[PDB]
RNA sequence: UGGCCCUCGAGUGCAAAGGCAGAAGGGAGCUUGACUGCAAGACCCACCCGUCGAGCAGGGACGAAAGUCGGCCUUAGUGAUCCGACGGUGCCGAGUGGAAGGGCCGUCGCUCAACGGAUAAAAGUUACUCUAGGGAUAACAGGCUGAUCUUCCCCAAGAG
RNA sequence: GGCCAGUGAGACGAUGGGGGAUAAGCUUCAUCGUCGAGAGGGAAACAGCCCGGAUCACCAGCUAAGGCCCCUAAAUGACC
RNA sequence: AACCCAGAGCUAGCUGGUUCUCCCCGAAAUGCGUUGAGGCGCAGCAGUUGACUGGACAUCUAGGGGUAAAGCACUGUUUCG
RNA sequence: AUCCCGUGUGAAUCAGCAAGGACCACCUUGCAAGGCUAAAUACUCCUGGGUGACCGAUAGCGAAGUAGUACCGUGAGGGA
RNA sequence: AGACAACCUGGCGAACUGAAACAUCUUAGUAGCCAGAGGAAAAGAAAGCAAAAGCGAUUCCCGUAGUAGCGGCGAGCGAA
């Protein structure tokens, strides 16, 4: 029963093992002109270290 | 346009395939998937290059006459 | 039991404030979590599926039809289930659907209310329905549904 | 905006420029050395563009990745102790 | 122009280091992978992020062929988030069937440089000053140090 | 890998280099050790130098550094 | 630009103080960013818990980067003849 | 969107109209422009009984003994 | 008229502070000022909601989600 961080929930999505699979960056419409075979290597990876504070935020939202 | 610190603009155009679509965008100020950049000032006009779009492979491409 | 709080007296004489000088008052989250950590958001922001989805998983894990009112001993799955039910009370979603899982299958069976997939067609064919993949050579038109399950109306 | 006036250069740098793995080792298909990026492909360690004498490794692992100018490019295949059973 | 000595001491788009004449040097014809979808195995960062990469799938160009090319010798030529324009995609679209909108694929707008960028948008004084702290941040001064300054001394052309 | 931290203006000596006159326990980096979060013995008195790095008692011995005329224990010991 | 009361026990990454006892181990004052550098976040360093012939000193074999030194054909300087 | 409005105007009116978080068609439901209506629900000066691992006159309400008096300020007010 | 203790309806209406800056926002439509009535007020049997299954006065309590949605979609607030 605590104010769950929304702007954070609309970003990350707890996979299953409690990992925070955060999509790549600079991918959203790119906005960085051409990237040549770069925008293709952009999918969804996992965060490390800092992830020990990004998951605690949305502890309730799971 | 005259180059310099005043009013510049990246001369970036597109190259849509003949009577086709995909691998290219069509709007007011948008660039294709390959994002081509012409010279404008330098003797150019009428660009085209056979590229491989979505539907089938290899076509014509090159919009803006 | 009591790590040593209750006050601050004892050994080493604690002084709180991390013994340096940050935020003596709790709540002062140094360095907001949003900025510097708010990477490009796209995967999350969506349109939100209309389906209420009161349960991440399907109706259950293949437990329909069982001695008792936990399934209505008629294989229907509506909202009168106890042992295994979509919700403690039931009736609050849309489409049922289910797959295989743990459990010694089911002696009696008469699957209904949609549902399909080999998961509940080849394993739950001992009674009620069975696995039937409508071929694509019979009709000249595109394949008719990926998997068609008999006895399940619509 | 862009600044101008009496002043010297600035800003430090770091490629970096080191060497991954070395002679006689299970050099996997990673990238040994690589003092400079854009290093072409090489199905072995290296051994060229330097004093007389070619280098060789005891074990290989399907292609690799070494510099284009120094150490390389690609020529003969080297792999002591044939990686085969029986 | 011709002959001889013709040896990174030339030429590489632009700074510089390294490298290069098996040439990316230079010229010409054909062309235009300045390819789509992926990609074992790794480098570089706290993280974000950045870089390289054989091979595979769907189609082409050059050469007889092997075979190369996923940009430009390499390293900079740049900048996320959010709000939005527009195309495609029957994904969704809260009575239904559509639609608006949203989602997804693709691209565009910000000397946002104080450029990991707090605003869409914001310059100064305060000898009227006030408050929270410290000499880890100055002024007088002690101390360390002390080129300069003061004093003395060495060799010594000369003035006398 | 997981739970709770603390700390980001440190100083000094030896050694290898930028700043200053290779002037400063001055300042800015790398490395080792100490202080800083460990006394004590010695340099008269000087935390950072040297030896050695303290569970405790003990009118118990032998040593390190540094010394051995007296003052605070210990050679005005031998030979040139 | 007040007096008194009330929200304001406001705010105060500022400063000061912070009250029993024993045992074991043991820090740092650095990097990357920050209108950020007497603030902190992540990482490095510390403690606890649960899995791993995982590591360290030394010898030998097996390479490269190339300081000191030296040299100084080349690049940038250099006196006598 | 809808509901309540300042201002300028202002249709239909029950084989008619509104609502269904743009709009439109269909379907369904409901039809306000005037008003009343117990109980469940809130709090307390004060009354009676009782309870409390609440405190005990530097405690607790400022006031458990004729103090929010005696005193301070013009006063509000502050306040043993 | 009680110069009315709280609760309740209505009119008007901040800042400090939070947003580690601050004019949006949030923080408070709280505090505070004023008017009226009851001991309950307010609201209340529904041009509702849902839906083509049906429920069906208002209010209150526990859930449904502190999800969805809204927002320099930042802080923060927060449905049905």
């Amino acid at each position: 029963k605590m104010k769950t961080h929304k702007a954070s929930a609309k970003r990350f999505r707890v996979t299953g093992k409690g990992k925070i699979v955060r999509r790549r960056a600079g991918k959203q419409h790119l906005l960085a002109k051409k990237n040549t075979k770069r925008k293709n290597r952009l999918s969804k990876l996992i965060q490390v270290d800092r992830s020990d504070y990004d998951n605690v935020i949305g502890a309730l939202p799971y | 346009m005259a180059k310099g610190k005043d009013v510049r603009v990246k001369v970036i155009l597109e190259c849509t395939g003949c009577v086709r679509k995909s691998v290219n965008k069509g709007s007011r100020g948008v660039s294709r998937y390959i994002t081509q950049k012409n010279r404008h000032n330098t003797p150019s006009r009428l660009e085209l290059r056979k590229f491989c779009p979505y539907c089938y492979k290899h076509t014509i491409h090159g919009e803006i006459k | 039991i009591a790590a040593g709080q209750g006050a601050s007296c004892g050994f080493g004489m604690r002084g709180q404030k991390s013994r340096s000088g940050p935020g003596i008052m709790r709540g002062f989250e140094g360095g907001q979590m949003p900025l510097y950590r708010r990477l490009p958001k796209l995967r999350g922001i969506a349109g939100g599926m209309h389906a209420g989805l009161p349960k991440y998983v399907n109706v259950n894990l293949t437990d329909i039809e069982n001695a008792g009112f936990q399934d209505g001993e008629e294989v229907s799955l509506e909202t009168l289930k106890a042992k295994r039910v979509i919700n403690p009370s039931g009736r609050e979603r849309k489409l049922p659907l289910k797959i295989l899982a743990d459990g010694e299958l089911s002696k009696k069976l008469t699957i209904k209310a949609g549902a399909f997939s080999t998961s509940a067609k080849e394993k739950l064919e001992y009674a009620g329905c069975s696995l039937i993949v409508l071929p694509g050579r019979k009709k000249w038109v595109k394949p008719s549904v990926a998997k068609n399950l008999a006895r399940a109306e619509e | 905006a862009h600044k101008k006036g009496a002043g010297s250069t600035k800003n430090g740098r770091d490629s970096p420029g080191q060497r991954l793995g070395v002679k006689i080792y299970g050099d996997q298909v990673a990238k040994p050395g690589a003092i400079i990026v854009r290093q072409r492909g090489t199905k072995f360690h290296a051994g060229k563009n330097v004093g007389i004498g070619k280098d060789h490794t005891i074990f290989s692992l399907i292609d690799g990745l070494v510099k284009f100018e120094k150490f390389g490019p690609d020529r003969k295949k080297i792999s002591v102790y044939p990686r085969e059973i029986v």
